[PDB]
């Protein structure tokens, strides 16, 4: 079990550690989140309660070294940080602990929730989608846009996601237009499973990494990609069956897993109604189609 | 974005831009089986493409063996229709193609988006004006052509005959649409109208009858007359 240790907590904060959170006040004795199952990426977030503006968030993974959560009253966030000196770093958490001012990971034991909204998300490749290389962990925050965003403006601060365009050239073959524009088997087995990607995990752990992004900073060109990846699914009639197998559970975790109040501005009707009722892999979503029905039956 | 009343005179500027219509791509008859059940056995039709400021019309004629063993007809034939015109611009030279390509059913913009990736400088539009271009085929010489078709081909025609020698293209537009409202809303009454008098003939080289200025203003009064007409028995007013 790993330790985020923070300095100190000087402005107040509600704290978001994976799908947890808690409230911390003003300059409150909070030195940071102990118990974190080792094994699975985690992310750590951040919304002051001065300016709801702008959720923010680190995206981490423990076997990759010490980190540790700093105020910085300059740029005015809390930072994350690496601790080099690991000897310091033992010691710091020790003393944290023996005074007991950090709060416990709380994970029940009975729930893999974390486990199955992770299962596919990589940390190597999420350093790749928010370039900066200097860092073992990566920021994110609701303003971030994504490159094809920026396409339609900082290159340096965007969300490098996988282009997916339904009406493009790479999507496309001349002489199959009408054939590879109603069924997208060709884009999404050669096009993108063969040639970007190279296997369904890492696909499926960008639209793991699309929807957290979504969920929990607000951010909507992440929201963008979570549905396009979808929708180019249930939109090829060809799909290995392992793969719908597995989307069928993604999707049903990401969607119990939704704020209840958030539905309507994080789940896309036209997507949705086409996916679950006009697809080609319309019967093949069992469990998201009866979550969703039970759930949100106002959006379909 | 949309075309609509407001930005009419875009279509007589000088940026080339053309019309298309499906409406005449994929016709049927229908009718009953020997089992009493029901069948349909389609026609020839056609693409209709239309330059508003210089009449050309580029009759794209589609022969029915295009629809042999398909399946999904109708929604083939819009993506039929925007790869034969996709095939057009291709062939004609870059200074002689389109700047807009305006489709007359919103059902054709994705077909079309999707064959002319490779002119992304082609602006695909639709419109909001109902223009009365399936009437197209109420115009006998090219119902004729249509019909008689063995193979696929595309026929070329000035719509305007010569008229652009005497009016302005929006004005000639604008007859063009009168003439085929009025064939839209009843047939035989437009027809009856454009050949009582014999004296008044079509050249073989035309479409329409050789009218002089006077004639049609009488003509296009009496096309009026007609479109009221037709919408009064037919809301009774
Ligand atoms: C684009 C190749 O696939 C990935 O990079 N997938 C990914 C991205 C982010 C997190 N986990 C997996
Ligand atoms: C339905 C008939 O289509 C054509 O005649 N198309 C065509 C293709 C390429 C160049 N010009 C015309």
């Amino acid at each position: 079990m790993n330790t985020v240790p923070f300095t100190s907590a000087p402005i107040e904060v509600t704290i978001g550690i994976d799908q947890y959170s808690f409230n911390v006040k003003e300059n409150q004795p909070f030195h940071g989140i102990k118990d974190i199952p080792i094994g699975h990426v985690h992310v750590i977030h951040f919304q002051h309660a001065d300016n709801s503006s702008m959720r923010y968030g680190y995206w981490f993974d423990c076997r990759m070294g010490n980190f540790y959560i700093q105020y910085d009253p300059k740029d005015g966030l809390y930072k994350m940080m690496e601790e080099r000196d690991g000897a310091k770093f033992e010691n710091i958490v020790h003393n944290f602990k023996e005074r007991q001012m950090m709060v416990s990971y709380p994970k029940i034991d009975e729930d893999d929730t974390w486990y199955n909204l992770t299962e596919f998300v990589q940390m190597d490749k999420i350093r790749k989608i928010v370039r900066k290389d200097e860092n073992q962990f990566s920021y994110v925050d609701s303003s971030m846009t994504t490159v094809q965003e920026n396409e339609l403006s900082d290159p340096a601060h965007s969300l490098n996601y996988t282009v997916i365009n339904f009406k493009s050239r790479e999507a496309i073959r001349p002489g199959h237009e009408m054939e590879d524009f109603l069924d997208k088997s060709y884009y999404l087995n050669t096009v993108m499973l063969q040639g970007i990607f190279k296997n369904s995990s890492n696909y499926f752990g960008e639209l793991q990494f699309a929807f957290l992004n979504a969920m929990f900073f607000g951010n909507y060109g992440s929201s963008l990609q979570w549905h396009a990846m979808i929708e180019l699914i249930c939109s090829s009639a060809t799909v290995p069956k392992h793969m719908l197998d597995k989307l069928d559970e993604i999707l049903y975790y990401q969607i119990k897993t939704l704020p209840e109040q958030y539905s309507d501005i994080l789940l896309n009707e036209r997507v949705w109604n086409i996916c679950l009722y006009s697809s080609f892999q319309k019967n093949s979503l069992h469990n998201t189609e009866k979550i969703m029905e039970n759930k949100y039956p106002e959006l379909l | 974005g949309a075309m609509n009343s407001s930005n009419y005179a875009e279509l007589f500027n000088n940026d080339i831009k053309l019309f298309v219509d499906d409406t005449n791509v994929y016709r049927v008859t229908v009718h009953k089986t020997f089992e009493g059940n029901v069948a349909t056995k389609a026609i020839n039709g056609c693409i209709f493409t239309l330059n508003p400021k210089t009449g050309h019309l580029f009759l794209k004629i589609i022969h029915t063996s295009v629809w042999a063993g398909q399946k999904r007809l109708s929604q083939l034939a819009k993506w039929k229709t925007a790869e034969e015109v996709s095939a057009l611009v291709r062939s004609l030279p870059k200074e002689e193609q389109p700047k807009q390509i305006i489709v007359t059913r919103k059902a054709m913009l994705d077909p079309l988006e999707v064959h002319m990736l490779d002119f992304p400088n082609i602006a695909i539009r639709p419109t909001e004006l109902r223009l009365p271009f399936s009437a197209a085929m109420s115009i006998d010489k090219l119902s004729d052509v249509v019909m008689k078709a063995t193979e696929p081909q595309m026929v070329l025609f000035n719509i305007y005959d010569d008229w652009l020698d005497r009016i302005s293209s929006y004005t000639a537009f604008s007859r063009l649409t009168l003439l085929l409202r009025a064939l839209k809303t009843n047939e035989e009454s437009a027809k009856m109208i454009l050949l009582s008098d014999p004296t008044i003939t079509i050249k073989s080289y035309h479409l329409w009858p050789s009218f002089t200025d006077e004639q049609w203003i009488t003509i296009e009064s009496q096309m009026r007359d007609l479109i009221l007409t037709e919408y009064g028995r037919k809301y009774n007013v």
